[PDB]
């Protein structure tokens, strides 16, 4: 099985349970209820917005079935995700210790310093889904 | 109220009151008759008065006639045509048209009525035909046969079919999916101007796939875009809508999307709407599309008006063509973006091409009106130009030269004369009839073929498709190439004549429906949509109470009449009613609170129908039976039988709405005379229904009369000992086909291995399966010019240069044989000279065809069309069964005779009963025609008791343990076994051989017709050898 | 009921399918050989067969037993009807007489929606042939 | 999450397009064809599920009730009306992917009420 995981194709659309697209201008008081528990975490611990971040919130599901059965693991997905875009792409994820299997994507901090940024996240979205590689 | 003894008694009943009214050809019949009662009259009043100009002269069309058929003769004369005539003198059995013409000067008329215009050849039989009405005494007066279905044209005297042409419905919306396509999903309708004049038109509706990798593409997704006729590029689907005059989005997506509160659906069309952003108004939308013609105009106006002409006229004709149409048009448009985001959506599942409620059967109706047309056309746009050649003078105008009837009479006359469905400037179309036996006739004229082409290679065509059941024939089709692609009707299909829907409509506007233009565009979420021929045509909020009160009317045959079909889809909440042609159909019984209507007082009432009025149409008038075609197929409950209607202990299915009449019906004409095919393999069945229409019988009984080029009759047929309840329809018992024989299926000396057989020569000596051959010759005489000509005279060889070692002797003075001469090859019949340009003549007589010896049997002469003398000669000659000839069973065991043994030599029984044919057991294991070894049993019982076996499939009263305990009865063992002796040593033989009489066959094909006295593969064959000597000799 | 768990690499129509398949060809299997078993060593089928001159013990399984499932492009009988086979059944029936299990033999003879269901089946196989004999000398011509 | 809809301008009834408020740090929709602009109150603008999970429940229509060709059942009786008599289907789509759950309807005129087992 492992061996197995490691030759069938598998793009993020394999593990994607849903994707919502926000305004949330501030996360520290994010929109979703349920992310001001977990989110916090990377906000007593900053990382990235240094300068800035865009307003414009890209939040997927991954569905743990799909998840588990492939052995991948949100770290494993997001430094792809990294590698992938580079810094110009942010991602931040639960632990598994929590309860549900999301992962938050905002558009580049320091870009800030011909798409509108909801826009252009739309076709981020279409991308990763059809054709980041996990 | 029927008691399950006596259901085989009433059903066999109905069905044969059902033959008796319509007979075999029925769709043949109506369909033409419904050509020359409306068609023809409406393409006539249809066509644009002649407007023509000094003064101004208006020319217009009133009203239409025809005579009888009538046949002009060389001098000019009419006299009545009687079809026999035409056939032997190559003449068209034709009636001429007449027309009621107004001739307008501008201003003052005159009427010139009953201007002829030319003859339209008549379908025997129709009501047209001077056989319509007669009886059996007066066809045979006229040497017609009281047998002959008619439903067949002559033309030069060639009997000519027109088979049936499939083709996909028109107007309805399907969505198919294309593996390698652009689009995910593309919505389409072949949608057609109401059987008006212009070709149907094609719009498709496409949904883009995602593929297109690019910033702009992923941020949108998935485009709608239309495909418009006589553009060139495809338009986003909201052009056209502002195109037709809808301009905010609101406006357009309350076309689209009946209830906003489905977020799905909108998000499906974001991609569309932004495309379309930068075009806001009806000019702008009506200039980008009138931009993409095949010549784009050279300003703008002149593009808006090309682009307003294709959207009224172009686009979705059936929706309309009026200058208002475009609301209506709207509506159909944003259900076609619908239907197709539902199959995106998954919502509904995509359509099937070979579902036959999206077929339709194009009949010799539908085919002369389209071709009609265009001859039509051709008389108007010959009197266009020679008319004004003389108004261009002032001089009055007479119409009574410039009407050349020519282009009606021999338009129509040419493509029935060689199926090329056009100009001489769709093919296989109008077969000459098959008479080789009557089954075969019978057959060809139910025939029906398949599109090989666009939709046929898109299609799956050649599968049986379950939507063929008590359609088409299941078994009947040919072997090789066309496997699948000619079929045939079952015997009670019914193929749509069709009616206007106007009597509908005026019924759906006082019942409550709201029409196209009233509705308030929210209401549509929960009503449902009513169409009409494919026209969306309304809502209906009570759609239950409706369509019982719609399937109340037709069973009455009060306004809708018994052929229009109207489906309900429940789910989708779109009623659909078509009063269109085309439809294939079937009767079947109503059923009631799990009740059949029909009960035994309508037995009782069709029993006494040779007397008491009674008939089928009464049957369908009182609603007990009911026409159903395949695609209200989809909401009907079928019992196979009233045995489903019983209380059972645990209950399958209790709202049985209909009931089939036999389930044998499903079969048609040469499936109905295998016995027992449920006890067959299916192939071997298949391979009957072909071998049954090469099988020698009486082909018709007015043979005598017909030269036919080729007949084959059988001296002694006999009907079958074990026989099908509808062989009794197919009037196979008074046109029989075959011999009762008595077969032993033994390993007797070796020469029936495989598939030969041996038979007995002693039976042969006594006439068993004799028959004699009818071949006839016509020849013509001719003047080709001044000074040359060929004259039926005998040549002599101080005279003609042509002669050869050929015998010329047995021709008199005029030139012919005398019926009652004997005939061999290189015998002359017809001494023909043609005076030349020693010797003065060429010789151009006909010789006999073959060496076979023959005897000149008929000769008949004439005059043809051109007033030249015209000979027919027929010959006969006996064809006593050979060693090479091809028999068989009707159960596929086709074979060879291998050698034929004299009575004394044959194995026989005790009683001395020698077989008439041993055919190898090895014929049977494998092939598991086991319905062969049933009939020879139930023939055994038959021949015993003195009473004509039942084989009809699907009889639970007739199992192969009763025929044994009855044949036991007859003091024989009852598995039909029995001890054979040995002809050539009279031992008993250590087996019991099994005997019984089988109905067999003798085919066409005989070793006479193919004795006789080196390609790539056998080259390459002779150089594996090494035969390089071989190989070069033989080249 | 929803009680049933897919296999591992099919599908829950696929594991379904798989399982009602393995039962009826089982059936078969089972049927034809207590067929065999009742024939006497006179009988002139199992001669021919035990000879090895014609047929198999599938044809004698066939006349004798059950015919069995009725297949179309390898899978049981499609719904061309809306959800269903033919008009005759209700929809959603995947039991056996619904999908073309013929359960009679031909001694027996067919049901007409058996006999339907049988002839659907026999002409994929009259397709293959025409086909298979379109390419007769294909493939010896090109490489020859 | 469940599905995001559209928003039509009041003054043209054109699409409503979100963009930000970037003074005020506000979601806006706002129309392209005039000076027309609203305020959101949902901040999603837009919301995809893969997997299509959503209530088929939503989907049956109680006409089918109607239906001659379903198969009915009393083994499973309603709960709003207590009627024994339901009919019951599969999916009838696509886009289950595998199920073959079915869905019951109760055949009682106006009732129409719908559940899984
Ligand atoms: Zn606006
Ligand atoms: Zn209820």
């Amino acid at each position: 099985k492992d061996i197995l995981c490691r030759l069938e194709h598998t793009t993020l659309r394999k593990v994607t349970a849903n994707t919502a697209i926000y305004y949330d201008p501030n996360p520290q008081s994010t929109v979703v209820a349920e992310d001001q528990e977990w989110v916090n975490v990377y906000y007593e611990m900053p990382d990235f917005d240094v300068a800035r971040i865009s307003p414009w919130l890209l939040r997927v599901e991954l569905d743990r079935k799909h998840m588990t059965d492939r052995k991948l693991t949100m770290e494993q997905i997001a430094e792809k995700i990294n590698a992938g875009f580079g810094d110009d792409l942010n991602c931040i994820f639960n632990d598994d210790n929590a309860e549900k299997l999301v992962l938050r994507i905002r558009i580049m901090n320091s870009d800030e310093n011909k798409m509108d940024d909801d826009v252009f996240l739309r076709c981020i979205e279409s991308n990763m889904l059809t054709d980041m590689t996990l | 109220e029927i008691t399950p003894d006596l259901w085989q008694e009433a059903c066999w009943i109905v069905i044969s009151s059902y033959f008796d009214e319509k007979g075999l050809v029925r769709q043949q019949l109506d369909s033409f008759d419904e050509f020359i009662q409306m068609s023809v009259q409406r393409i006539v009043e249809d066509a644009p008065p002649i407007d023509l100009q000094p003064p101004r002269y208006l020319l217009k069309f009133e009203q239409i006639y025809l005579s009888k058929p009538t046949h002009w003769e060389r001098d000019g004369a009419p006299s009545p045509m009687m079809p026999n005539e035409a056939r032997l003198r190559n003449l068209t059995y034709s009636a001429p048209l007449y027309v009621d013409i107004t001739k307008t000067v501008i201003q003052l008329q005159t009427q010139h009525q009953k201007t002829f215009i030319g003859k339209i050849p008549i379908m025997l039989r129709s009501t047209y035909c001077l056989l319509n009405g007669l009886t059996d005494r007066d066809l045979c007066e006229l040497n017609e046969c009281p047998l002959d279905p008619g439903g067949y044209f002559i033309i030069n005297g060639s009997e000519k079919v027109l088979i049936a042409q499939e083709k996909m419905a028109t107007n309805t919306v399907y969505v198919f999916a294309k593996k390698d396509s652009k689009y995910a999903y593309t919505g389409e309708c072949r949608s057609c101007l109401e059987n008006s004049s212009r070709p149907t038109s094609t719009i498709w509706v496409s949904m883009l796939a995602r593929g297109g990798q690019g910033a702009k593409k992923s941020a949108i997704g998935q485009r709608i875009v239309a495909t418009l006729p006589y553009i060139k590029q495809e338009v986003p689907i909201i052009i056209v809508f502002r195109a037709l005059g809808f301009v905010s989005d609101r406006d357009i997506l309350e076309h689209i999307i009946y209830d906003f509160e489905d977020p799905e659906m909108m998000e499906m069309v974001k991609p569309s709407l932004d495309e379309a952003f930068v075009i806001q108004e009806q000019n702008v939308a009506l200039n980008f599309i009138g931009s993409r013609g095949a010549k784009p105009g050279v300003t703008k106006e002149k593009r808006i008006k090309y682009a307003k002409e294709v959207l009224q006229k172009e686009m979705l004709p059936h929706v309309g063509v009026s200058d208002f149409c475009e609301t209506k048009k709207a509506y159909f448009l944003g259900y076609m973006v619908h239907r197709l985001l539902l199959a995106a959506l998954g919502r509904r599942e995509l359509d099937d091409r070979d579902h036959y409620g999206n077929k339709r059967l194009d009949l010799a109706g539908p085919l002369l009106a389209f071709l009609f047309r265009g001859m039509f056309k051709n008389l108007l746009k010959e009197v266009r130009i020679y008319a004004q050649k003389f108004i261009d003078r002032g001089k009055d105008f007479n119409l009574e030269l410039a009407i050349k009837t020519r282009i009606i009479s021999d338009g129509l006359k040419y493509s029935l004369a060689t199926g090329n469905w056009g100009d001489q400037k769709r093919a296989g179309v109008s077969q000459v009839l098959n008479r080789l036996t009557f089954a075969s006739t019978l057959s060809h004229l139910r025939r029906l073929n398949s599109p090989i082409g666009r939709d046929g290679k898109l299609a799956k065509p050649r599968q049986l498709h379950n939507t063929l059941w008590g359609m088409v024939c299941p078994a009947e089709t040919p072997e090789g190439h066309a496997v699948g692609l000619v079929k045939n009707l079952a015997l009670m299909a019914y193929i749509s004549v069709g009616s206007q829907p106007s009597p509908i409509l005026e019924f759906l506007e006082e019942w409550s429906m709201e029409n196209l233009e009233e509705i308030s565009p929210a209401a549509i979420a929960d009503a449902t949509k009513i169409f009409v021929n494919g026209c969306w045509v309304g809502i209906h909020k009570d759609p239950e109470q409706l369509m019982n009160t719609l399937r109340k009317l037709r069973r009455q045959m009060d306004i809708i009449v018994s052929e229009v079909s109207m489906i309900r889809d429940i789910r989708e909440r779109e009623i659909r009613i078509y009063t269109d042609a085309g439809r294939i159909c079937r009767p079947l019984l109503i059923v009631e609170k799990q009740k059949l209507l029909l009960k035994k007082r309508h037995i009782d009432q069709l029993k006494e129908r040779e007397y008491n009025n009674y008939s089928w149409q009464d049957l369908v008038a009182s609603g007990v039976v009911e026409y159903i075609d395949t695609l209200e197929e989809e909401t009907v409950m079928l019992a196979m039988t009233p045995d489903d209607l019983q209380e059972k202990e645990v209950a399958y299915c209790s709202t049985y709405t209909h009931c089939e009449i036999h389930p044998s019906m499903i079969l048609g004409v040469c499936a109905s005379i295998i016995p027992f095919p449920d006890h067959n393999q299916s192939p071997r069945n298949t391979y009957q229904s072909a071998m049954g229409k090469q099988a020698m019988g009486v082909y018709i009984t007015n043979f005598h009369v017909r030269m036919d080029t080729l007949a084959h009759v059988l001296y002694y047929p006999q009907k079958p000992l074990v026989t099908t309840r509808s062989m009794e329809y197919l009037r196979f018992r008074e046109l029989p086909a075959g011999i009762n024989s008595i077969v032993a299926i033994a390993s007797y000396t070796g020469y029936n291995q495989e598939d030969s057989v041996i038979m007995n020569r002693s039976a042969v000596d006594r006439g068993f399966f004799r028959s004699v051959f009818y071949r006839s010759y016509k020849e013509q005489e001719s003047k080709k010019g001044f000074d040359q000509e060929e004259v039926f005279e005998k040549p002599t060889r101080e005279t003609c240069q042509g002669m050869r070692h050929a015998i010329y002797d047995k021709l008199d003075d005029d030139g012919l044989i005398a019926p009652g001469v004997r005939v061999s090859g290189d015998d002359v019949i017809i001494g023909k000279t043609v005076t030349l340009p020693r010797y003065t003549k060429r010789d151009c007589s006909t010789f006999l065809r073959t060496s076979e010896t023959g005897i000149v049997d008929q000769v008949m002469v004439t005059l043809n069309q051109e007033g030249y003398k015209f000979c027919k000669i027929r010959v006969r000659s006996v064809r006593i069964p050979q060693i090479g000839d091809k028999f068989a069973s009707r159960h596929g065991q086709k074979g060879t005779c291998g050698i034929q043994y004299r009575q004394e030599d044959m194995p026989f029984t005790c009683e001395g009963i020698t077989p008439d044919i041993i055919i190898n057991p090895h014929a049977i294991p494998s092939r598991m025609t086991i319905g062969h070894l049933i009939e020879c049993l139930q023939g055994k019982v038959s021949a015993n008791k003195g009473e004509i076996g039942d084989a009809t499939p699907f009889n639970d009263a007739v199992n192969v343990q009763k025929i044994s305990n009855l044949l036991s009865d007859y003091g024989y063992h009852l598995r039909g076994n029995e001890v054979l002796y040995n002809g050539f040593t009279g031992r008993k033989i250590t087996s019991q051989i099994f005997i019984g009489p089988t109905y067999y066959q003798r085919l066409k094909h005989m070793v006479d017709d193919k004795i006789h006295s080196f390609g790539e593969m056998e080259r390459d064959c002779q150089i594996a050898h090494g035969a390089a000597q071989f190989l070069r000799e033989r080249l | 009921n929803n009680e049933l768990e897919p296999t591992p690499g099919n599908t829950l129509r696929q594991t379904f399918e798989n399982q009602v398949n393995r039962i009826l060809n089982d059936a078969r299997d089972k049927t034809g050989s207590s067929a065999q078993k009742s024939l006497s060593e006179y009988n002139n089928f199992k001669s021919m067969v035990v000879s090895g001159a014609k047929g198999s013990k599938i044809n004698i399984s066939q006349v004798i037993a059950v015919v069995g499932q009725q297949n179309v492009e390898g899978k049981r009988i499609p719904f061309g009807f809306k959800h269903r086979t033919l008009p005759h059944f209700i929809k959603d029936d995947y039991g056996p007489e619904s999908r073309g299990f013929v359960e009679n033999s031909y001694l027996a003879g067919l049901t007409p929606t058996e006999f339907f269901f049988h002839a659907m089946g026999g002409r994929e196989g009259l397709i293959d042939t025409a086909v298979k004999t379109a390419e007769t000398g294909y493939i010896q011509r090109r490489l020859i | 999450p469940g599905f995001v809809g559209i928003r039509f301008c009041q003054e043209c009834n054109n699409m409503l397009y979100p963009k930000e408020d970037k003074e005020n740090r506000i979601l806006l929709y706002a129309c392209r064809n005039c000076d027309y602009q609203q305020e959101a109150d949902n901040s999603c603008i837009y919301v995809n599920k893969i997997t299509h999970e959503v209530d088929e429940l939503t989907q049956i229509i109680a006409d089918v009730s109607q239906d001659p060709t379903l198969p009915r059942t009393e083994d499973h009786p309603c709960q709003k009306c207590g009627h024994k008599e339901a009919v019951f289907f599969q999916s009838h789509s696509a886009r289950a992917e595998d199920a073959m759950r079915l869905y019951y309807v109760c055949t009682a005129p106006h009732c129409g009420h719908r559940w899984t087992e």
